[PDB]
This record gives C-alpha cells, structure tokens and sequence, in this order.
C-alpha cells in the first residue's frame, strides 16, 4: 500500500 | 563526539546489540561514532549504518506524516482553529529529522563518500545520500526545495551510473538504489513515467541476471526485485 | 523544564499530537511538562501521561530484555568473552530505563499524589507508583533491590486499599492495578501465588459487579478481565 | 505469551 523503498 | 572515546569496534557491537534491542537511535549513534573513527566501512557496517538511521528517519518521517495530515486536517475550510501547536509540533518533528538528515548527509560528506572507491561503497553511501536528501526533499516546502530535490537526483544520478558501470543489474544495493530512485522520481520529482520505467527496466534486467546467480543471491535480488515490482503494481 | 514555556493546555494538545505520531518520548516529555505546570491532571491527563512514560518505559524495558539475555548468554560456560560491551549496554539502556522511571517517581512525588484525593486519580497514581518501582525492580540487583520491591509492593498496597475501598470492583483503574500487582507479586515478589490468588479474586468479584454496567463500561472492565484470565491461564 | 500489565 505505501510504496517501497529499501 | 560522545562517542570519540569508544573503540569503533565496540560502537560496531553495540550497533548490533542496539539494532538487537530495536534501540536505532541508539544503534544509529554508535555507527555515526564508528564512522566519525574515520576509517572505511566494511559492507556489513555500511549496512548498519544504513539500517540504524533509516529506521531513525523512518520512525522521524512516519511521524512527519501523521502531523503533517493533521496539520492539512486543522487547514481545510471548516476546520478549527486549534492554535499553532500542530504546526509547531510538525516542525518540531520536521527540524528532528532534518537535522537527522543533516547528520547522515555530513557523515557521507565528511568523509565517507570521498574514501568510498569501490562501487559496493560508493554506490551505497551515494544511494544514501540520495536517500536522505529525498527525506529532506519530502519535507522540503521553502525555496530550497528544488536545490534539495536536485541534490537527492544528483546523487541516485551518480550512483546510477556507477551501478551500472560497476555492478550486475541483480546487485542487491543496484537494485535498492533504482527502487529508490524510482520512487525519488514517482514522489518527489513528479517523474511518475520515469519511476515506472526506472522500476520497469531495472526489474526486468535485474530478471535477465537472476540466472547466474546463488539460491542466496537469487533470493537477495529477488527479494528487491519485489519491492520494484510492488511499486509498479502500485503505480500502474 | 524544557516545557515550561509553553502552555499547559498546548503540552496536553501536543501530547495527543505525539500519541497519534506514536512519539512517545515526546510525549512523555509533553506530559512532564503538563505536570510540572503544577495543576492536577485530568483523567484523559493523567491516561496521557501513563500512556507516554509506559510506552517509553515499555520500549526500554524490552530492550534491556534483549540485552539481559544476550548478557546472560555471554555468561555461560562456552561463551566466547566479548568484553564489556554487551554489559556497558545493557547498563546504558538500563540507567535510561532507571531514569524514566525516577523521573515518573519524581513527578509522582513531586506532585502528583500529594494532591490526588479523589480515588479515581489517587489510585491511578499509586499504581503508577508501583509499577515504575516495579520496572526498578525487574533491572535491580543490587542492596537496594529489596527497598525497590518494598516501595513497589507499598505503592500497589495502598493503591489496592483506597481501590478496594473506594471504587467498584470493576473499576478499569481497579482492575489494572491489581492486574499489574498480581504481576508483581508473580515476577518480583516471587509469590506466584498471591498474584494467582489476587488475579483470581479481582477477576471473579468484576464479574459479579459487571451486571452494574452500561456496555461501554463492561467492556473497558472486561477488556481488563481478559488480561486478568490471560495471566491465570500462563500462570496455571 | 507474556503476561499482561497495564
Ligand atoms: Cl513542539
Ligand atoms: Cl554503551
Ligand atoms: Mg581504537
Ligand atoms: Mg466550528
Ligand atoms: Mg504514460
Ligand atoms: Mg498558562
Ligand atoms: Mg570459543
Ligand atoms: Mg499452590
């Protein structure tokens, strides 16, 4: 749902 | 600093002890004292260092969040008017993390970055600085926002051209720092198109390499490789 | 303090702000400054100021638990020496530990229960004053540690007197304080039997005062019921 | 699993 970053 | 008098290799332990104990300030305060001993980072420190702030920010910027809705909430017409503390309390939030920002970035500036010679290094401390300009570009509203903006790009920009200049287009840290750029552009560039064909192109070359790969280094790219393609179904 | 330029009434407002980002130190250090206004806390108030310090205590708490256990396995026969690392940790987290709760104690003391006369906020605050002796207790270990017990043990006694005096039995203040004290006589006074027979008895006598309830009242008393039947079933 | 203070 939130967009990912790493 | 406070921690100039601790051996970098117990900072080093205790960052992992505090990363055990969840206590990422902590842990994020014992690694800024290993990087301030001056020496390289090795990958696995690098990493620490990496995951003990970007849980720091990420607590600061979840946080962000919430005040920051509230504070649209209480600006919509027909809203109360409750007085400055949510905007108070926001920027409160707000110059935490930016001085958490500030931090990491002086700690690749001075001297991280200018040591890091290998692409392993250089592209993860410019993937971080990308990173933690981004979350002083999420915050950014003031006249210096496309200056932060630009540096954000500029550094994914750099360790971009040296991920694909230096390493497999399934490294784990290439792959990370294109989810990251991708999303750079989807949210803070207005680029939704160039996200999508950055998350886009980097998963499918990232595919095209999954087969010379380990079980373990398939399953570490793979695991990135899901992150890019969440996005994309998000985004698209 | 820190807090004592802004007003009461922003502190409580920011305190809320803080819950809702899950800051809770800032929380907590919103609520300090509430009490240190001087004026008595509400029930919202004084639920405000247990929820910071017990969430920020609660964190702490479980990190000096992974650093205990880790400290504890260093000290096995087999276990590699590590140096002082895991032990000036674990020390570190605890003496935070320790000052979050001897600054509840303070604010306790200085003047919370002074000035609690009505049950509902006298008991609240003694069995705040038991359960931060209680989290003293669970990191002491040294001469001090029976006293820590004892002022634990006098605090939930004589919150229990005025409660058991003054408030149904299904009061939720009530019930979580003889919930917490049956934990305390279970996991610090050694006396697994008196926490049994105390979780029992405070259970049972809400249940035949749940009848007296509106449905919202008997689900906060159930709600703290559950937690009551949830030590039983551990414990027996 | 652990118990319950409030
Ligand atoms: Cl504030
Ligand atoms: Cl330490
Ligand atoms: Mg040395
Ligand atoms: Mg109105
Ligand atoms: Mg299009
Ligand atoms: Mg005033
Ligand atoms: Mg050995
Ligand atoms: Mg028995």
């Amino acid at each position: 749902k939130r967009r990912k970053s790493v | 600093g406070a921690m100039g008098s601790m051996e970098r290799a117990s900072l080093i332990q205790k960052a992992k002890l505090a990363e055990q104990a969840e206590r990422y300030e902590d842990m994020a305060a014992f690694m800024k004292g290993a990087v301030e001993k001056g020496e390289e980072l090795s990958n696995e420190e690098r990493n620490l260092l990496s995951v003990a702030y970007k849980n720091v920010v990420g607590g600061q910027r979840a946080a962000w969040r919430v005040l920051s809705s509230i504070e649209q909430k209480s600006n919509e017409e027909g809203s109360e008017e409750k007085g400055p503390e949510v905007r108070e309390y926001r920027e409160k939030v707000e110059t935490e993390l930016q001085g958490v920002c500030d931090t990491v970035l002086g700690l690749l500036d001075s001297h991280l970055i200018k040591e890091a010679g290998d692409a392993e290094s250089r592209v993860f401390y410019l993937k971080m600085k990308g990173d933690y300009y981004r979350y002083l570009a999420e915050v950014a509203t003031g006249d210096d926002k496309k200056r932060i903006i630009d540096s954000a790009r500029s550094a994914y920009q750099e360790a971009m051209d040296i991920s694909k200049k230096e390493m497999p287009p399934t490294h784990p840290i290439r792959l990370g720092l294109a989810l990251n750029f991708s999303v750079f552009h989807y949210e803070i560039a207005n680029s939704p198109e160039e996200a999508i064909s950055l998350a886009k192109t980097t998963f499918d070359e990232a595919m095209a390499d999954l087969h010379t790969l380990s079980e373990d280094s398939y399953k570490d790219s793979t695991l990135i490789m899901q992150l890019l393609r969440d996005n994309l179904t998000l985004w698209t």
